[PDB]
């Protein structure tokens, strides 16, 4: 048996390439060269070495560069920045997937580690997205925009939606990452909003107008779910909507002042 | 359309001509990535426009024809063990499978006990 | 020039010059359609007018040779099945029968042990 | 360009195109010495800039294949002894380390009385 420093020489070029893609100047880099390089790495029984080196080389950029802008954008076009980061990160990681395809086949399926694109999004998930200050500031920022939208403010629904899609794909095959960070906080937040409004309009008009608003609100919120949130959120919000506006106020609606199902 | 449907693979110095849809039998294939107009291909090009590929030009025959008519064409002299490791590089997963059996198939008669 | 009785195919990169009557030996063959001067043809390499046919040149030999003298001439290094697939694409029925006999003879002998 | 990752070998009559990295697998290899940009070497066809290496092109395939994918692929016709000595020329100590075993394996299996 024997070992060579030669492994590093290709590794550096493979590493050197990955940075340049992330630098957004592909001119000069060639796919044909890189795939064979990656092929050589996995072929010489260095999959684990190649697999680790991947994890680092992407990770450093996200924490050293990507996170820094997101922190710098906390109070200047934040949503625009975080989306932009994940758009570019998507661009880079497909290349990473395309350059590592062989490793994506032999080592991944043999050793049961997560595949290249799973790692690409996961590190973007653990290290920038779900990072505390960004994570909470992200959640708060979106919730700030939605409520103001509920307050008649013209708002870039697409910006919110895009982030919602961003989170959805970040969850891999499950909704959880979307549920943990946005949905569950959203649903319960709306319950307080729904709860407050319900008693507000009960003191402003009778059953029929109260019903008219409730049905319109039911349609209104669902429409926002269609055009501003993920479409998978609909049923969750409806159960909350029904429980707060209707289920909590059943006996009242039957017996409104000089009105109600009795009248 | 500023684009063509026929590509020139300069594999191993040899010029193989083939049409885009021919290479897309396995989208997870190395070639399928070559088949696109992605932002990571322009470098690998010849003065003619042929894509410069750096693997064996002779064992490539079975690989490319399989992408044409989904069957292995092993010129009798070639060694089954040789295309396999050319198949592996191109990432034709299904093709990798049937050659391996062919390798196993050969031993049925060659590794036999009379 | 009024017309060229010589026509210059391109079969997977390798130019195969030939004459119409060679290509018109079988009424139902792929190559026969190329001979038509009707407007339905757009694979001319206009630098010379060579029609492009994206398939393996190596097995185009027996197809073109049979298309001139009606016997399955082979270079041994070429694959037995590969010529079956190759002609199958071009739709020379009489030939693909012959090869199917050639394979039958090849394996049948190969399939016997005293 | 000042450099090109593709090296063009004229190995005794048959051209071979391969990547610098593939030749540089182990620097002791005489092939590696060719790749360097140092001023010692000057033998190449002037028009095309391909290194003139005066050795059997046929047997070079197995040598280059090992330097491309780290295995011994030899077509059934090519003599194992031919690549062996061919390999000895390029000084890829690992390849020669392999060939003798297959050589020995080939002979031991054949002459083996039950």
């Amino acid at each position: 048996t024997m070992d060579e420093k030669y492994v590093n020489s290709i590794w550096d070029l493979l590493k050197n390439a990955i940075q340049e893609i992330q630098r957004k100047n592909n001119s000069g880099l060639s796919f044909e060269e890189l795939y064979r390089n990656a092929y050589t790495m996995v072929l010489h029984k260095h999959g684990e070495k190649l697999y680790t080196g991947l994890r680092e080389v992407v990770t450093e950029h996200l924490i050293n560069k990507v996170r820094e802008d997101v922190l710098n954008s906390l109070n200047n076009n934040f949503l625009q920045t975080l989306n932009q980061a994940w758009n570019d990160h998507q661009t880079a990681m497909v290349m990473i997937r395309d350059i590592l395809m062989y490793m994506d086949r032999v080592y991944v399926q043999q050793n049961n580690v997560e595949n290249v694109y799973n790692l690409g999004l996961i590190i973007f998930r653990d290290q920038v997205v779900r990072y505390g200050c960004i994570r909470d500031h992200l959640r708060q920022t979106l919730l700030d925009m939605i409520a103001r939208e509920r307050k008649g403010e013209v708002v870039d629904r697409g910006a919110i939606r895009n982030a919602c899609q961003m989170l959805m794909i970040l969850g891999l095959e499950g909704r959880s990452v979307y549920e943990e960070d946005f949905e569950a906080p959203f649903l319960e937040m709306s319950a307080e909003f729904f709860q407050m409004e319900s008693q507000k309009f009960l003191a402003e008009n009778s059953a029929s107008v109260y019903i008219k608003k409730v049905e319109a609100r039911i349609n209104e919120e669902i429409e926002r779910v269609m055009h501003c949130l993920d479409k998978s959120t609909e049923e969750p919000i409806v159960k909350v909507v029904e429980r707060e506006l209707i289920s909590k106020h059943m006996k009242t609606i039957v017996e409104m002042e000089n009105s109600g199902l009795v009248h | 359309g500023s684009v063509s449907k026929w590509v020139r693979l300069n594999v191993g110095g040899t010029y193989f001509l083939t049409t885009r849809q021919t290479l897309c039998r396995d989208p997870k294939s190395f070639l399928y990535r070559l088949c696109q107009a992605d932002p990571d291909l322009d470098s690998d090009k010849d003065e003619t426009g042929a894509y410069l590929i750096d693997r064996d030009p002779t064992y490539f025959g079975p690989v490319l024809n399989y992408l044409r008519h989904g069957k292995l064409v092993i010129n009798k002299d070639l060694a089954e063990e040789g295309v396999l490791e050319e198949a592996e590089f191109y990432n034709i997963t299904s093709l990798i499978k049937l050659v391996k059996d062919k390798i196993r198939e050969r031993d049925s008669k060659t590794s036999q006990v009379p």
